[PDB]
């Protein structure tokens, strides 16, 4: 059924995150490092004394460019998953991949263990297109830890909504920009991304000095992180993979009942607790692109 | 005249880091409970991945060394054939000098010790002048250091686990005073001490 | 606090008690609660945590259930009887208390 | 009153005594000739503060004279003897087990303090066998699953901790159970 040829391009644009620090005087300097080598290299990378709080900023931006595949052998099977998109959005919508995705964004998950610690952090974003004041959450440690939680705030329907449009309409574009506030303790320790080759971080050039960064592959693991999404169900710390392919329930042995799914969607009501988390699997897969050619 | 007795940690599976710091930590305890701070501690054989298998106690007093080496924690670890030790050995001629110093630099070097210096700077500023902004003051970009075991400590008084580490290098083979901080060190505060291997 | 214990209760319904009498409005939020405490004081199980009441207990966490157990156990230690109430699987099918096998355990099975 | 441990054996009376089965009170007898005289009556009077001070007395001497490292420290270097011995008793019924019942009672109350040094100790996989009464194969199969969590045949890849909660979640027997010592 997999043509030769079948080929996805990531809807999710997630980019770097770039940690300020924010002095008394509110003036803001780029966080900085140390490497100590032994005559093995091991970094070291700490809120220096005085800092009233880091700021870490990045910028996610959607698209549909799930419609259709990008590159396509077969004209049978882009037709085949062009009906099951517009099925699905028709019958079950966006709205649980969008809070899904999108609480993310918001509580904090792209910083990992950065926030263990901190006494309090703030998330505030400005969508783009944009007609109003930026949305802006405050302290969610304890103010915002649910689904209810978010969809309590002012305007968490608004900006769910510009997420539904973009998926759904062709061109549809949202871009959030994200600015998080961490008031870390003092000397409190910050865990950038570690390239691949001991403990070295991923570095880029800001305002003439190097920083330390999060790759853009990895925050887009933690936005991601709805289930992370993927192929089978890899889990990084646990080796284990569910959604094995003996379990039948990865994305192939569920790409392959796509004329089911077109059939059931069609049909009657879906079951909530076989075919709609599979539909969910199945388009959150697509949304992340790749290569599904064998 | 310098006279000195050895102890070689038996089992292969040890870290002899964590055993030469229990024997710091006895000698310092000795150090203390008694006012003498004749004995130091020298290591035969050093190695730049781990220190050596073998930890000798060098004194100019004999019988100190000796009641300092009848202290519990030797005579209860000698049957559990874990230590062995030699009774004693006149310095032989032959032997060299080197000084096994400890190095404060690095406690400053880290992280937190750069933190606490500048603390400890914005403290001192008591002695009036213009107050000084922190965001002045940044950590160096790269610091290599030579190679230190660090072997481990844990404060008594206070339940801070210091962890103390020590460089070792030669030194002119005379030096009268024989005396040593309240652990072996050849960093004594008054002079740098050599040890013999 | 720990509230009025006895036999018949069973985890669920312990939780229910212990969440409606500690302040909190209402469950759903004590196990969150939980969820973050557990994560403060750095317990390796905290990812594995059950959100709903349903599938609370360690027989139901597929292969995270010794960290389900774990975190229970840390949780009663900082005292009430946490465990043994708790419905286990075993190695002979399940287990609970004493017994291999306000609401009453005697209703689930 | 070394005399009274005849009428204990006996199996009648005997009250500064738990009244054991005569089977229990042989492997009880059998425990305590390694660790025959009068010392064995008072020993159970003011039972539990003694047990409690003997592995006080033990766990003091292996930590305190320990070679290895304040971490990193294995079962049989700091725990091995008084629990690698205790375990293999008849039937392993841990409340006729009255040493066992007391020793985990002790362990899992002093989980976790100080630094974890017990929820952290190393421990291969032949004694996680021997304390969880299960076969190589299976433990094979679970750590495939992932319920265990290496940090080989014979390597020191598990922790006292993990394994511990592991058997109070998936290996609790009508007869070696939490709710008989508690």
């Amino acid at each position: 059924k997999l043509p030769t040829n079948l080929a996805y391009e990531r809807s999710i644009d997630p980019s770097d995150v770039c940690f300020f620090v924010v002095w008394p005087d509110d003036r803001k300097t780029p966080l900085t490092y140390n490497s100590r080598t032994l005559l093995h290299q091991v970094d070291f990378c700490h809120v220096p004394y005085g800092a009233s709080h880091i700021e870490c900023s990045f910028s996610v931006s959607f698209s549909s460019e799930l419609r259709q595949p990008y590159k396509c052998n077969s004209s049978k099977v882009k037709q085949t998953l062009v009906q099951l998109v517009e099925l699905y959005e028709t019958k079950i919508g966006w709205t649980e991949l969008a809070t899904r995705y999108l609480m993310n964004i918001c509580n904090g998950k792209w910083l990992w263990k950065n926030t263990r610690k901190a006494y309090c952090w703030n998330i505030v974003l400005t969508p783009w297109p944009w007609n109003g004041e930026k949305v802006g959450f405050e302290d969610i440690r304890t103010n915002y830890t649910s689904r209810q939680d978010f969809k309590n705030n002012k305007n968490w329907s608004a900006i769910v909504e510009m997420i539904k449009t973009a998926f759904s309409s062709t061109d549809g574009l949202a871009i959030f920009e994200v600015r998080a506030t961490l008031h870390l303790p003092t000397n409190a320790m910050v865990r950038p991304s570690q390239v691949f080759t001991s403990r070295v971080f991923q570095s880029t050039t800001i305002d003439g000095e190097r920083s330390p960064i999060l790759g853009a592959f990895k925050t887009g693991a933690a936005i991601a992180t709805i289930d992370r999404v993927g192929r089978f169900g890899v889990h990084r710390e646990d080796v284990t993979c569910y959604r094995h392919p003996s379990t039948g329930k990865d994305f192939f042995s569920i790409l392959q009942q796509a004329e089911h799914y077109i059939e059931v969607l069609s049909a009657n009501k879906t079951p909530a607790q076989e075919t709609i988390n599979d539909m969910h699997f199945l388009m959150a897969n697509l949304i992340k692109g790749g290569m599904f050619q064998h | 005249k310098w006279y000195y007795k050895t102890i070689t940690f038996l089992p292969e599976l040890c870290n002899n880091e964590s055993l030469a710091a229990k024997c710091l930590r006895v000698l310092h305890g000795f150090n203390y409970q008694y006012e003498t701070r004749n004995i130091g501690v020298s290591f035969p054989l050093w190695c730049d991945a781990t220190v050596g298998k073998k930890i000798s106690f060098v004194s100019k007093n004999k019988i100190e060394l000796d009641l300092l080496l009848k202290q519990h924690y030797f005579v209860q670890m000698e049957q559990l054939q874990y230590f062995h030790i030699s009774n004693t050995v006149l310095v032989p001629e032959d032997c060299t000098y080197v000084s096994f110093r400890r190095c404060q630099s690095i406690d400053k070097l880290t992280a937190a010790g750069l933190a606490r210096k500048i603390r400890r700077l914005e403290k001192r500023a008591l002695s009036r002048g213009e107050q000084f902004d922190p965001s002045s003051f940044a950590q160096k970009e790269h610091t290599a250091i030579a190679h230190y075991h660090s072997l481990g400590e844990s404060s008594k008084q206070t339940n801070r686990n210091f962890r103390l580490n020590i460089r070792m290098l030669s030194e002119q083979p005379r030096e009268g005073n024989s005396i040593f901080s309240s652990y072996g060190l050849s960093n004594s505060e008054n002079s740098f001490q050599p040890v013999p291997l | 606090q720990r509230p009025k214990p006895y036999s018949d209760e069973s985890l669920e319904s312990f939780f229910i008690r212990v969440a409606n009498k500690n302040g909190y409005g209402d469950v759903h939020r004590f196990l969150e609660a939980t969820k973050r405490f557990l994560q403060d004081i750095d317990h390796n199980g905290y990812q594995t945590f059950p959100t709903d009441i349903t599938r609370i207990n360690p027989y139901s966490a597929k292969n995270s259930s010794s960290a389900r157990t774990a975190s229970f156990l840390k949780l009663a230690q900082l005292p009430p009887e946490l465990l043994g109430l708790a419905i286990n699987r075993t190695n002979m099918a399940v287990v609970r208390g004493a017994e291999v096998f306000l609401r009453e355990n005697g209703y689930a099975s | 009153a070394a005399c009274t441990v005849s009428n204990w054996l006996a199996g009648h009376e005997s009250k500064p005594l738990p009244n054991l089965p005569k089977s229990y009170r042989w492997g009880l007898v059998h425990w305590w000739m390694g660790i025959d005289h009068f010392s064995f009556v008072q020993f159970f009077s003011n039972w539990p503060r003694s047990f409690h001070s003997i592995i006080e007395d033990e766990v003091e001497f292996n930590l305190e004279h320990a070679v290895v490292s304040t971490s990193e420290l294995r079962l049989k270097d700091l725990l091995g003897r008084l629990f690698f011995g205790s375990i293999r008793l008849p039937e392993r019924n841990l409340q006729h087990n009255i040493i066992l019942g007391e020793l985990l009672c002790y362990l899992e109350n002093r989980l976790w303090q100080d630094k974890g040094l017990i929820a952290n100790l190393k421990m291969n996989a032949l004694e996680a066998t021997v304390m969880l009464n299960c076969s190589l194969d299976q433990i094979a199969s679970m750590v495939e699953q992932r319920i265990l969590k290496p940090n080989d045949v014979t390597d020191y890849l598990f922790h006292f901790g993990d394994i511990f909660c592991l058997w109070l979640a998936e290996f609790q027997s009508d007869e070696f159970n939490r709710s008989f010592y508690v």
